[PDB]
């Protein structure tokens, strides 16, 4: 399997303050 | 009014035996905790205020104090792990779960927001939220005939929170939580708001990141066409997670991979591969690399779509990290391709940009490229054409680069580059 599975972690905002 | 209080005043008020004084003091705490320049989260924690706020969550008789506490706790939980942990240690999880049922939408939404921040801390809190039973009442909030009748900011917060409940990998969320959430996530993926779509793609991207069993449960919901459609979106915040998710799927089995191909994905790649956002190019090229690691007939679809010149282009000119992914896509393609596919690759111009890259200070790219050379020679051998290939490598300055690599301070580079000269030069 030449598949490479582990990409650089990436996402939406983890945590968010209100205003 | 409640603007600009000291923490000791907020403490004085919260310790009064007066619900209204407590209310004023909590709102004051909330306004401190709402400023961008260093809100005094640690000061509030150090003062002992969390357990008091958490108990205000339960004051059904006082809706405004429920809301100001929710908001204050939200902002605390939004901080470091240590700050989020303080909220959780205050008992805030069940209390926020109870507020999901509030008749006040602004309060219910604040509870959603807080739970998002707690799950966003990582695996353990995500899993702790799920054990408390957040998922059911979260999903019951989205159990409406038409999502469009929900307030938009509210829908966005639900979507984002559910996405944090799908996030993180060591361990991945519970299988049965994923099964419970997926149907609703499929629905949100057809909603017309850009943020809801972005955060639904993020959630799918989290869920397709890991073992092929996890890819399977997503692909089984039949989302791949909707993913591919979003991959064509004009909004970069939607394309980025749609591409990550598509890319995660093609790391899976040949059959899982074929599903994105059958969905039309490869028609979007001429523009993804030339995207002016350097991160979309990187990700698209990595994606191409796992498709070129597929079956011969999958490789053939890369050919038919006119994608090999795009791979030549990226290998020629791209940020270095994108070139690295391109080098992989070529190594994969040359290792699983028919001889005719590999001849085709050479006719498009692969050799010269592959050689230019042998000047890179990056042990790994060199290995990947020498491997591709060897694979291409192996196809040239089968046709009595190695000499014709040696001349091209010679003419573009590739021999100087392979010769220089013998005395390379790396066991793998030296062996394979001496081996190439032994056999071919």
């Amino acid at each position: 399997s030449a598949k490479r599975k582990e990409p650089e972690p990436k996402g939406s905002t983890k945590k968010k303050a209100k205003t | 009014g409640t603007v600009n209080w000291s923490v000791e005043d907020i403490v004085k008020g919260i310790n009064s035996n007066n619900l209204e004084s407590q209310l004023q003091a909590t709102q004051a705490a909330r306004k401190l905790l709402s400023r961008e320049k260093q809100p005094p989260i640690d000061n509030i924690i150090r003062a002992g205020l969390i357990p008091k706020f958490v108990s205000f969550l339960g004051k059904t008789d006082c809706s405004p104090i429920q809301f100001e506490s929710a908001w204050a706790l939200t902002n605390i939980a939004s901080g470091t792990s240590e700050q989020t942990k303080a909220v959780v240690d205050g008992g805030a999880i069940p209390a926020f779960i109870s507020l999901l049922a509030s008749p006040h939408a602004h309060i219910s939404e604040q509870a959603v927001w807080a739970l998002g921040n707690i799950a966003g801390d990582g695996s353990a809190f995500r899993d702790l939220v799920i054990k408390h039973g957040a998922i059911d009442p979260l999903l019951a909030l989205l159990a409406v005939p038409d999502l469009s009748t929900l307030a938009c900011g509210y829908l966005r917060n639900l979507t984002w929170t559910l996405s944090n409940l799908c996030r993180n990998k060591n361990p991945a969320p519970p299988l049965d939580a994923v099964e419970q959430i997926l149907p609703t996530l499929v629905r949100l993926l057809h909603h017309n708001d850009p943020e809801v779509l972005a955060d639904s793609c993020w959630a799918i991207s989290y869920l397709t990141d890991g073992p092929n069993e996890r890819i399977e449960m997503v692909v089984k919901k039949g989302v791949v066409p909707q993913l591919v459609k979003l991959l064509g979106a004009t909004e970069l915040p939607i394309v980025t997670p749609a591409l990550r998710a598509i890319g995660n799927i093609v790391t899976g089995t040949d059959e899982q991979t074929q599903k994105v191909i059958d969905a039309g994905a490869l028609a979007v790649f001429p523009s993804l591969l030339t995207n002016p956002k350097t991160n979309i190019q990187k990700e698209a090229t990595w994606t191409m690399s796992n498709i070129t690691a597929g079956r011969q007939d999958q490789i053939q679809q890369v050919v038919n779509h006119g994608l090999v010149p795009f791979l030549v282009g990226v290998l020629s000119k791209a940020d270095f990290k994108t070139q690295k992914e391109a080098a992989w896509a070529i190594t994969n393609y040359t290792s699983g391709g028919t001889v005719e596919q590999i001849v085709y690759l050479v006719h498009c111009g692969i050799i010269e940009p592959l050689m230019n890259l042998l000047s890179a200070k990056d042990t790994k790219i060199i290995q990947v490229i020498l491997d591709a050379i060897s694979n291409i020679f192996q196809a040239a051998e089968k046709l009595g054409e190695t000499e014709k290939l040696s001349i091209m490598i010679e003419e573009c300055g590739g021999l100087d680069k392979i010769e220089a690599l013998q005395r390379h301070e790396n066991e793998s580079v030296y062996k394979a580059s001496l081996n190439l000269i032994e056999k071919y030069f």
